[PDB]
């Protein structure tokens, strides 16, 4: 015979609890990647982005190593 | 159902072989005892509201964890509160009923926002059927007060929180409470009720203000939502033969797509109308009713004439075949009523709260053609016929026409 139902209250805040949030942790990850890729793509033209990030990527990085010949540069 | 007593409370239980138990508290608090019109309906709807140990919210959330269900209804005689659960969860349900009877906080906001609106939807759903209305109207004409009180709360006469609190002070007392357990081990229930309902007031037996008086008459409830007609005959001496007569006269078909072989069923041929004879025993008076619903007032009128003729014809002569058919249909009706949890609970509730021993379906008396015809004769020759017409009342019959 059962006298009482068996349960606990899980900690919660602003209507979030850890079981639920834990399911969304990976989604925040992917959105973070999406925002990272997007941001980097937006500033791909900035010379510092190329110098410090993009030209350092292996294989692919040579796409961003481009020199103007000294004969063709007024400045 | 082994009847016993636990701490002043009458407890009846029957063990079975099922995972499902039904526990019902039957209260002597139906409408015949209602202090003010509609209070017994409101009290029924106030069950499992906020108690001091446990809120209505907490109760419902925990009930869902046990997968239990809750059923409540009000009759002229009782309020029935039933729970259905798994066998093992019995202690929880006993304790829940104890909280309701001992510790209900009857709060004004519950009445205004929760209880009264639900009671109003309950009634409106019932009245969608014009036959319900007609049979209710018929009891009101026949008895006026007591059995003639409305079962349900109506808008014209409002129930107040003080009305409900006073009635509950009377009803929720050891003298007005019976516990009925279907598929509950009887020894286990007695032990639990004995601990849980020990501090319930003793109180006193609730009584009907005034003696039951019988009256004839007419009620003409003009609605726009369907047509019906009840022909009732108030009975001063309730006798078990009227069960047999109700089942004999019959009305509903025992077979799909058929009319039926019962006299009242045969009265409906050529019409889209239905009929049903019923007998209501209330201990000290009874009501024998024949209700006809349909879409056509002309057809209802036509059937109504045939129905009263059928009753007169029965008063003349019944065959042996017909008397045996009555015994069979009546034993069956008794059996299925003792099976149905809603009606079952009230049957044992009546045995426990009054002292009217239940008639087992296997002990239903066989009435001879003489006894049946004699019963029908008394009804055909009643001094106090009641007729309740619902719908296009200008087109429905009157008592003096029948
Ligand atoms: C680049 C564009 C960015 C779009 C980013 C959208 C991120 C939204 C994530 C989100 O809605 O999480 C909901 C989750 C809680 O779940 P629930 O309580 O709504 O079911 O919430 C929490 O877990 C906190």
């Amino acid at each position: 015979y059962v006298k009482k139902p068996s349960y606990k209250i899980v900690p919660h805040f602003l209507g979030f609890n850890i079981p639920t949030v834990s399911k969304w942790i990976p989604i925040f990850g992917i959105w973070g990647a999406a925002a990272g890729i997007g941001a980097l793509f937006l500033i791909e033209g900035v010379p510092r982005t190329r110098q410090d990030i993009l030209s350092k990527i292996p294989i692919i990085g040579e796409h961003w190593i481009r020199e103007i010949p000294a004969s063709d540069n007024p400045f | 159902f082994s009847t016993a007593e636990a701490a002043g409370v009458k407890v009846a239980a029957q063990d079975g072989q099922s995972p499902i138990s039904d526990l019902s508290v039957v209260l002597r608090g139906g409408s015949r005892y209602a202090t003010v019109p509609g209070v017994s309906h409101i009290l029924e709807k106030f069950a499992f509201q906020n108690t001091v140990p446990k809120s209505a919210l907490r109760f419902v959330r925990e009930l869902e964890l046990f997968g239990g269900k809750l059923y409540t209804h009000t009759t002229r005689e009782h309020i029935v509160l039933r729970t259905q659960f798994l066998k093992q969860d019995l202690p929880y349900f006993v304790d829940a009923f104890a909280n309701v009877l001992k510790e209900t906080k009857f709060q004004q906001f519950e009445l205004t926002e929760r209880v009264a609106p639900v009671a109003e939807l309950d009634l409106l759903k019932r009245e969608s059927d014009p036959a319900f209305t007609a049979l209710e109207a018929a009891h009101e004409v026949a008895f006026r007060t007591g059995l003639g009180n409305s079962v349900y709360a109506q808008g014209y006469s409002p129930v107040t929180l003080e009305d409900v609190k006073e009635f509950a002070r009377q009803v929720y007392a050891k003298q007005n409470v019976a516990v009925v357990g279907n598929n509950v081990v009887p020894a286990d229930l007695q032990q639990l009720v004995g601990t849980a309902f020990a501090d319930l007031q003793e109180g006193s037996k609730v009584t009907q203000a005034g003696t039951t008086t019988l009256h004839g008459g007419e009620a003409r409830v003009r609605t726009s939502t369907g047509n019906a007609l009840t022909i009732a005959l108030p009975i001063a001496e309730p006798k078990p033969v009227y069960h047999a007569l109700a089942s004999f006269l019959g009305g509903p078909a025992s077979m799909p797509w058929s009319v039926g072989a019962s006299p009242l069923a045969q009265a409906t041929v050529g019409t889209h109308t239905s009929v049903k004879a019923t007998y209501h025993n209330y201990g000290d008076a009874g009501l024998f009713a024949i209700t006809i619903k349909g879409d056509s007032p002309a057809e209802i009128s036509q059937v109504a004439h045939k129905a009263v003729q059928a009753l007169k014809d029965t008063g003349a002569e019944v065959t042996e075949e017909q008397a045996a058919r009555a015994y069979a249909k009546s034993k069956f009706a008794a059996a299925e009523a003792f099976e149905n949890p809603d009606s079952s609970a009230s049957v044992i509730g009546m045995e426990l709260l009054s002292g009217v021993s239940r008639i087992a379906p296997e002990n239903v008396q066989k009435f001879t053609p003489a006894e049946l015809s004699e019963a029908a004769a008394q009804l055909s020759a009643s001094a106090k016929p009641v007729v309740a017409a619902v719908g296009q009342v200008h087109a429905l019959p009157f008592a003096d026409e029948l």
